[PDB]
């Protein structure tokens, strides 16, 4: 009810289904893995509701899969019965502070059973520190926050492909059986009018040899397989016969060089495919095989039998026959057709639970290997379950997954949208997936089965375009793992209040309507002719009662980040992609205001973010403060919500949390207590509302640039807090331990004026470039004093301890206030890495204001650097003396093809000065009256849903009926433009210029860190070129095309000196610096050191590389 | 390297069992060792 | 015969002997170009050339030890084979068979593996180099210039 | 076993460690693993020192010595041309 | 610099370039961090 | 007050080529800058600034002004 | 002659005759015969 702030909605149609939890994709999966109380509550709720749901937790399944193993004699065994968890030894803030991993100990009950002695040793053994996902949906390891993205992967099963070869001039068919982990077999038919089998693509063979090597001999093969000419041609051209002969043939073909053996070949064939251990097909693989091949009730879990391969033979030859409808072997009537790899029913997401389960399974397999090695070298009656098992591979595998793996990614904490997008992304890269190098056009294309399952807009625009996509707003997850999506059930044209979630498979056999279809007073269709989609994504319509499923919302196709944009349906898809890809880069500001125009789901995109403080239990507020909110609940318990103030996110932006509740107001469950970063009043707020004037202005906004007032500098509109962290530690090296101290050598006393007694800068000390923060002195450096330095030391007198100034100093071009210092000591109880003794952390924060070169952007993909911060009086002001806050080039919108932002500025102007429409007796007036957008006070935020937004007629009519401000005269003409004066000249601009209020974002591609320059800094070691990087004072790379351009100019000298003098000439750089400082001319260049490295490399590959001049050698 | 006077150097000839002869310098104040390696084959 | 004559006639006209196709000595990179640099925290970082040279030297020492005493022909032949394969891996890790991985993640980069491609000397450090006296920042439009 | 462990002590690591140092350090590693599997927690170095009857500074020294170098040519991430070797001065 | 030659480097050329035999496989001492004698990294 | 103050086509018609012009002006500027670095040694083969000189500018400016004035010539060796 | 010389070495071991007790004590006696000779 009163959970969200007031936002006037332009939605014409209702939503029977609300958007589900935005963090279900992480929290639900990890609850499945843990088997906690929430997961068992969910499974019992689904069981009593009849919904399909896994009854096995992610760890009890992985422990029951590890069967009681036996030795070669089959005597003694160990079994892991039950697993349990203990409360973590550290709090979440404690782990986030002192570089700990948020983990809890994992305990399992293990018994050791030997049949000969009848001895059972039941024991509880510590298996390792198990990391836990927070309620926020993130993992806190090593003090940082890392999230694990879900991974798209090919579903295991049987895949069936069709191709045409130009040389063959005939259709060739291919059959694949790819398992979850086991070996893969490839099949193809009529490559040269014969059919063959590939066993890991090793050697040439036929299909008949595989059949005779299996349980069937010749007569049943020629009997059952009785209507295909090509395969019996292959059978008759095959010369060998007999089961043992075929077995020795496949044994010698797979691995030549050894004599054939019946038992060895049989065991190898059993272990390759039929082994339950090495071919553990997942539940998804078995389900897809019995779905595609029609196997009725095959073992729900297990390895394939010969019957699966025989049904594969059936399906392949039936497809090659040409007919498409036949009865499935050992089953019912099925369909026969080839399927593409890009259909989204063939793509399954590995969520965080399945990935962590796989890593724990690999660690457990290594542990079983170690223990199997251990039992064979151990005696009975002396083995304890605490002893023989080793948990080192398990924790090693878990720490290898959580650290330095491509799925476990550093969480982007620019703003809550970036967090939600990161936790909602689906990745196709990483281990067990498709790499960027191996990608192609087919996988990246949007499939017609992506509707409601994956967002077609938002995706990285770099080299990996379309490889990484974001989950749709309404997308759910199967128990199996496919991506589901809701639909409203339709019966006899009377749509009901029932919802069914359809995979990418059931979406083909049905026909899907639209949520934009009109309905009458009842739930019947208002029009017989409705625009629908069917199998293959064909958009052909059908009239009358012929549909059977309607969408739940028109926002079903879009993600959470894309659905933020108002008037998306007017924007191009490329600029929509850019707009959804820059809203994850906008920083939060000092005080953020919610956008005046925007989609009404903006509340749900920040309420579901964990950074906004929400009430755990309903109650009343006792006291409020900027540090804590204390609420006395209804039952009587007391809870204080601690608020993070000016902490540092992973990207450096501040995460301060304002308070919006009063001293004694009512709080219900789920109510927002304290705003997060980039949020106002529990509503999400990335940027600012700025007065836009679409006109060229003296060329300072030429080529997609921005002009903006000083009114955004002096009013502190677009500014942000930037906390930068950099630390140093004290270590005991070979010469001695360096100490943090005060007596910095050979420096003036004024430099050390702002230090403490222990060598720590004061909290709140203003710092600049090159200033001292913590004073650390190097215990010893090599002393080779020249006589000049010796006599200078004799003249002045030098301190007797020989120390070198390697204390921590502020890097170049950085200013700020020291807001917090953290000191760790080895002598205290705090843990430190080996070798170090003192570790100090210093936070410096600056309030970066807007300036030249900062990158700003809208929501519709418009973007640009800032070229001029004008004075207030220079801006073109309106008819009442209101200057515009930002000036835009209007040349951008026709070429870039995003006229939705013009609609956005018009609706922003309407949302600033409200409208009074009542009794106008027009169609748009009646629509606004029945909707509720008829009486709107000035300043209230408006809501246009992403595909239900306000129409052009509504905007024009509201432009005709804006509330007056002064003199009883509205300012913007019904054409949408207003007569705009001038600041510099004063005379009015000739014709009206479009004005409005567009939400303007401030990107994190800032100018205060992009500036970087080099004169002479650090150099690389293996080659004497200057190194690179902003934090390392590097030099800009002069690439190959640069050298081509300088050759093209014919400027030999400039190119030659850029290649020799200014880099990689050790005898040249120092001489040139000396010549410049002394004032004499630049010396002649020598030979670059990289060429000498080349010569020394070639000379070591036994290549007699010698340089000889005209006279002789060198 | 400007104005620095190098130490006086003497030439001592070392011969191995394979007949290889090489010339390498020694300092005047430094002691002359009768044992050394061969630059060509590493013999005594 | 055309290819064989276009190869053999190279050794006739030119004065370099064809002995060098099979070698008895292996030169070593000078130690800076295959460095072992001290880092913060006591950790060390070494180039893979040092590891390959260490492998070759270990196997050559073991072969010398087998030739010192009386050893069976299978063992000496296997030692010479692993010596030849280690020298081959030094000159070209990954040319034949499974490359010598090392840590278990990526193959070691041999001499040639850094004379080649985008990471080679020819294309990353000779034609295009970093430069001193250079700078970079974003651009803005100035009509007053 | 003697020759195999002697060769492993002598030649496996890039920096040569003498055989008695190797047996000391891997005995310390195995008893540290025994401590970890016994009490389920990371022990302080003082406890391991006093239960092995050496000084704690000796334990710190030997677990500093017992380290494996990381190769210079480790890739940084998605970028391929940028290597770890060009970052060091 | 007028001409840049190449060819097969026979063992005589390798011994001419060389300044010794790298007889031992170890590289640096484990405590003093000083390069070894007649081994790799030899001074 | 800028690079463009010497008119370039005047230099081109004064020397009939472009790369010869740039090596010519660069050699002249090097000679001028070496004259300013003589420290009062009075070397005869090094010629000072022919055109009137400001207190602080680059010698290349003097070289371009001298050659634009057209009072200096050269020959190829 | 191919890749993975571990397989080649294992086949180079071949079908050597495993020694039951009297066989290797006789072989050890022949070792002593040759060595003392």
């Amino acid at each position: 009810a009163s959970t969200a702030p007031l936002r006037i909605s332009f939605a014409k149609i209702k939503e029977p289904l609300e958007v589900p939890n935005l963090l279900a994709l992480q929290t639900e999966s990890f609850d499945w893995l843990l088997g906690n109380d929430a997961w068992k509550a969910r499974v019992e709720s689904a069981l009593e509701s009849g919904q399909d749901v896994p009854t096995k937790s992610g760890l009890e399944e992985i422990f029951e899969e590890i069967s009681p193993i036996e030795d070669f004699s089959g005597s003694m065994s160990l079994t892991f019965r039950d697993h349990r968890f203990e409360p973590p030894k550290n709090s979440i803030d404690e782990c986030k502070d002192r570089d700990f991993t948020y983990a809890a100990p994992l305990f399992v009950t293990a018994e050791f059973t030997n049949n000969e002695t009848g001895e059972i040793k039941s024991q509880t053994v510590f298996m390792g520190d198990f990391p836990l996902m927070t309620n926020k949906g993130t993992f806190v390891i090593n003090g940082t926050e890392r999230v694990v993205v879900s991974q798209l992967v090919r579903s295991p099963g049987v895949y069936f492909d069709s191709s045409i070869d130009k040389t063959s001039d005939k259709d060739i068919f291919s059959a694949k059986i790819i398992p979850s982990r086991g070996a893969w077999l490839e099949m193809e038919i009529d490559k040269r009018d014969m059919v063959g089998v590939r066993i890991d693509r090793k050697r040439k063979q036929s299909v008949t040899v595989l059949l005779k090597a299996l349980g069937w001999t010749t007569e049943q093969i020629l009997e059952e397989f009785g209507e295909y000419e090509s395969m019996r041609a292959t059978l008759e051209k095959d010369h060998t016969q007999g089961q043992d002969d075929a077995l020795l043939d496949i044994y010698r073909k797979l691995r030549p060089g050894e004599p054939p053996t019946r038992e060895a070949a049989q065991t190898l064939l059993e272990n390759l495919y039929f082994n339950p251990k090495r071919y553990d097909l997942a539940k998804v693989g078995r389900y897809k095989v019995n779905k595609k091949l029609g196997a009725d009730e095959p073992l729900d879990a297990g390895v394939l039998t010969t019957d699966d391969v025989i049904a594969t033979i059936k399906y392949l030859v039936k497809l090659h026959a040409g007919e498409t409808e036949t009865v499935g072997e050992s089953g019912r009537e099925i369909v026969v057709e080839t399927d593409d790899i890009d259909h989204f029913g063939n793509r399954r997401i590995r969520n965080v639970g399945e990935l962590i389960q796989n890593q724990v399974r690999t660690g457990l397999a290594r542990m079983e290997r170690v223990v199997r090695e251990r039992m064979t070298t151990q005696d009975v009656e002396a083995i304890t379950p605490q002893t023989l098992i080793n948990i080192r591979p398990v924790v090693a595998s878990i720490k290898e997954f959580f650290g330095t793996s491509q799925l476990s990614q550093f969480m982007d904490q620019n703003n809550p949208l970036s967090g939600l997008t990161h936790k909602r992304r689906l990745n196709a890269l990483g281990p067990g997936g498709l790499s960027r190098e191996r990608a192609g056009f087919e996988v990246r294309d949007v499939h017609p089965s992506h509707y409601g399952r994956m967002c077609p807009i938002e995706t990285p625009e770099g080299p990996n375009i379309g490889l990484i996509g974001s989950l749709a707003s309404y997308g759910r997850i199967n128990p199996f793992g496919f991506i589901e999506t809701p639909y409203r059930k339709v019966v006899e044209g009377q749509v009901t209040d029932d919802v069914d979630y359809l995979t990418a498979d059931e979406e083909d056999r049905f026909v899907i309507a639209q949520a934009n279809a009109a309905l009458g007073d009842d739930m019947r269709f208002a029009e017989a002719r409705v625009l629908v989609r069917r199998r293959g994504g064909e958009v052909d319509y059908v009239p009358g009662d012929d549909v059977d499923y309607m969408d739940v919302s028109p926002r079903q196709m879009v993600s959470v980040a894309t659905a933020m944009i108002p008037f998306l349906e007017h924007d191009d898809a490329n600029r929509a992609l850019m707009g959804a890809n820059m809203m994850r880069q906008a920083v939060p500001l000092i005080k953020s205001e919610s956008p005046l125009v925007g989609t009404g789901m903006e509340y749900r995109s920040a309420a579901d973010a964990g950074d906004v403080v929400k009430a755990e239990k309903a109650g009343v507020v006792q006291e409020v403060s900027a540090d804590y909110i204390t609420t006395t609940n209804d039952d009587g318990t007391y809870i204080t919500y601690r608020l993070a103030k000016f902490s540092r996110s992973n990207q450096g932006t501040s995460v301060n949390q304002k308070v919006i509740v009063a001293e004694g107001d009512r709080i219900i469950e789920g109510q927002v207590l304290a705003d997060g970063p980039a949020t106002e009043n529990g509503e999400m707020a990335l940027g600012k509302n700025l007065l836009v004037a679409f006109m060229p202005w003296e060329g300072h906004n030429y080529e997609d640039a921005i002009i903006l007032s000083q009114r955004l500098v002096q009013d502190d509109v677009l500014s942000s807090i930037h906390i930068e962290e950099h630390e140093v530690d004290a270590r005991d090296t070979k010469l001695g331990p360096e100490e943090i101290t005060r007596d910095i050598p050979n420096v003036s006393e004024e430099v050390l004026a702002d230090l403490d007694e222990r060598g720590i800068i004061r909290i709140g000390a203003e710092v600049v470039a090159g200033d001292i923060l913590v004073g650390k002195v190097t215990p010893k450096g090599e002393t080779e004093l020249t006589p000049e330095e010796r006599l200078l030391r004799a003249i002045f007198g030098e301190k007797a301890r020989e120390v070198r100034d390697t204390s921590l100093k502020v890097p170049h071009g950085e200013i700020g206030k020291v807001i917090g210092v953290r000191v760790f000591d080895r002598e205290e109880g705090d843990e430190l890495p080996p070798g170090v003794n003192q570790l100090v952390r210093v936070y410096v924060a600056q309030k970066r204001k807007i300036t030249d070169g900062d990158k700003l952007a809208g929501r519709h993909g418009n973007k640009g650097v800032i070229s001029k911060i004008n004075p207030i009086e220079d801006m073109p002001f309106l008819e009442d003396g209101t200057p515009v806050d930002i000036i835009l080039n209007p040349l951008a919108v026709p070429s870039r093809m995003n006229p939705g932002q013009v609609l956005e500025i018009h609706l922003g102007w309407l949302a600033s000065r409200g409208w009074d429409v009542s009794g106008l007796a027009e169609e748009w007036a009646q629509r606004l009256q029945v909707i509720g957008a008829d009486k709107v006070e000035p300043g209230t935020n408006v809501a246009t849903p992403v595909f239900d937004g306000a129409r052009e007629d509504e905007l024009a009519g509201l432009l005709q009926h804006t509330i007056p401000n002064r003199d009883g005269e509205r300012m913007v003409l019904p054409s949408g433009k207003a007569r705009l004066f001038d600041g510099r000249s004063g005379e009015p601009f000739p014709e009206p210029i479009s004005v409005g209020y567009m939400y303007i974002l401030k990107l994190h591609h800032l100018v205060d860190d992009k500036l970087h320059a080099r004169s002479t800094g650090p150099y690389s070691m293996i080659t004497q070129q200057p190194l690179g990087g902003k934090a390392q004072f590097g030099g800009q790379r002069f690439g190959e095309m640069e050298v081509w351009a300088l050759e093209a100019y014919g400027a030999a000298y400039a190119l030659q000196e850029l290649l020799t003098i200014k880099s990689d000439d050790v005898t040249g750089r120092v001489k040139v610096y000396e010549a410049i400082v002394k004032g004499e001319n630049i010396p002649e260049p020598g030979i670059p050191e990289s060429f000498k490295v080349l010569i020394k490399e070639m000379q070591s590959l036994c290549l007699n590389v010698e340089v000889l001049s005209s006279d002789g050698m060198s | 390297d400007r104005g620095i006077d190098l130490a006086p150097r003497q030439a001592v000839e070392y011969a191995c069992e394979k007949g290889h002869r090489f010339e390498m310098p020694f300092s005047v104040e430094a002691e002359i060792p009768p044992e050394w390696e061969c630059k060509v084959c590493g013999a005594q | 015969a055309l290819k064989r004559l276009k190869v053999v006639s190279a050794f006739l006209q030119t004065s370099n002997s064809p002995k060098g196709m099979v070698l008895d000595c292996v030169p070593v990179i000078p130690p800076d170009l295959r460095p072992m640099v001290q880092l913060d925290g006591g950790r060390f970082a070494t180039s893979d050339l040092n590891d390959l040279y260490r492998r070759v030297i270990n196997r050559n020492n073991r072969l010398k030890r087998l030739l010192d005493l009386g050893a069976p022909e299978i063992i000496v032949n296997n030692e010479k084979r692993m010596l030849q394969e280690a020298v081959d891996a030094l000159f070209d890790n990954g040319r034949r068979g499974r490359p010598v991985t090392g840590p278990g993640n990526r193959p070691l980069k041999s001499l040639s593996d850094m004379l080649k491609g985008k990471q080679g000397r020819f294309r990353q450090n000779l034609l295009g180099k970093r430069v001193d006296y250079s700078a970079r920042s974003v651009i803005v439009v100035g009509p007053q210039l | 076993r003697q020759a195999i462990t002697r060769a492993m002590a002598d030649q496996a690591r890039t920096i040569r460690i003498p055989v008695h140092m190797v047996e000391v350090i891997n005995k310390l590693a195995r008893v540290q693993r025994q401590m970890l599997q016994d009490l389920g927690r990371e022990p302080t170095p003082e406890e391991l020192a006093k239960e092995l009857d050496m000084t704690p500074e000796k334990v710190i020294e030997v677990q500093k010595y017992g380290r494996e170098p990381i190769s210079l040519h480790t890739p940084l991430g998605e970028d391929g041309d940028s290597e770890f070797g060009d970052l060091i001065e | 610099f007028d001409e840049l030659r190449i060819g097969l480097a026979t063992a005589d050329d390798i011994r001419q370039w060389s300044h010794g035999e790298v007889k031992k496989p170890e590289t640096i001492n484990y405590r003093t961090l000083k390069p070894e004698k007649d081994g790799l990294f030899c001074e | 007050e800028g690079i463009i103050n010497p008119p370039i086509d005047e230099l081109l018609e004064a020397t009939d080529s472009k790369y010869s012009l740039v090596i010519y002006a660069a050699k002249r500027a090097r000679q001028i800058n070496a004259y300013y670095s003589q420290l009062g040694e009075g070397l005869l083969e090094y010629v000072g600034p022919l055109v009137d000189t400001h207190v602080h500018e680059k010698p290349l400016s003097i070289a371009l002004r001298e050659i634009n004035a057209g009072l200096l010539t050269s020959e190829a060796i | 002659a191919t890749a993975d010389p571990v397989k080649d070495y294992l086949k180079q071991i071949g079908k050597v005759p495993l020694l039951n007790a009297e066989q290797e004590v006789e072989l050890a006696k022949r070792i002593e015969a040759g060595l003392f000779a």
